[PDB]
């Protein structure tokens, strides 16, 4: 339940499938890292309390916590945790999604799958988002995805 | 198939990271199903 970065991992041998980030309790993900799917925490359990397939998120044990968002002019850190690695930043200036319903933020990193869900995080160190929504350009682009608090 | 998790960081900026990366301006719509693709 301690707050920080987590690997998804499933069950011959494992796979990490994803990461993400608890914070006040909460477990938050992106959707199709578990489908909203109960997790094991040791010999605990958590149970999706809150998820939504267009903003491709799902928080676990309550509602989504996280709300900071990037400023539109300073350069971010992606928190990648990638199979078999160390947790590390990536410092990066984001590009922009515009759509007609207003911009996002977006990191050209390419990770591999299994970092979907790593924390985006302001130089507070407070997370803007989380990573493995997006789009090809052949680069991937992922969106900052952010939710509601 | 069960899923568990891992604790692997605290959530922290670090001085001395390694910086990439470009900033591309991209035109994109989200559809229903979460998938963001290109406009033109």
């Amino acid at each position: 339940t301690t707050d920080g970065v987590y690997r998804v991992m499933t069950r011959l041998g494992s796979t990490q499938v994803g990461v993400g980030v608890m914070q006040e309790g909460v477990f938050h993900t992106m959707w199709h890292v578990t489908k909203g799917a109960a997790l094991r925490s040791g010999e605990g359990r958590l149970d999706p309390y809150w998820g939504d397939v267009k903003q491709d998120l799902v928080s676990y044990c309550g509602p989504w916590k996280l709300d900071a968002a990037w400023d539109g002019l300073s350069e971010v850190q992606l928190l990648a945790v990638p199979p078999g690695e160390r947790a590390k930043n990536i410092q990066t200036l984001p590009g922009i999604f515009k759509t007609k319903d207003g911009d996002i933020g977006a990191v050209a990193l390419d990770y591999p799958a299994g970092t979907s869900g790593s924390p985006i995080l302001d130089k507070s160190g407070r997370v803007i988002g989380l990573y493995g929504n997006g789009v090809v350009i052949g680069s991937y682009v992922s969106a900052i995805t952010q939710g509601k608090r | 198939v069960d899923m568990y998790i891992e604790r692997a960081g605290d959530i922290t900026w670090e001085k001395d990271a390694e910086v990439t990366g470009n900033s591309p301006r991209l035109d994109v719509a989200l559809d229903e199903s979460g998938d963001f693709s290109l406009v033109e």
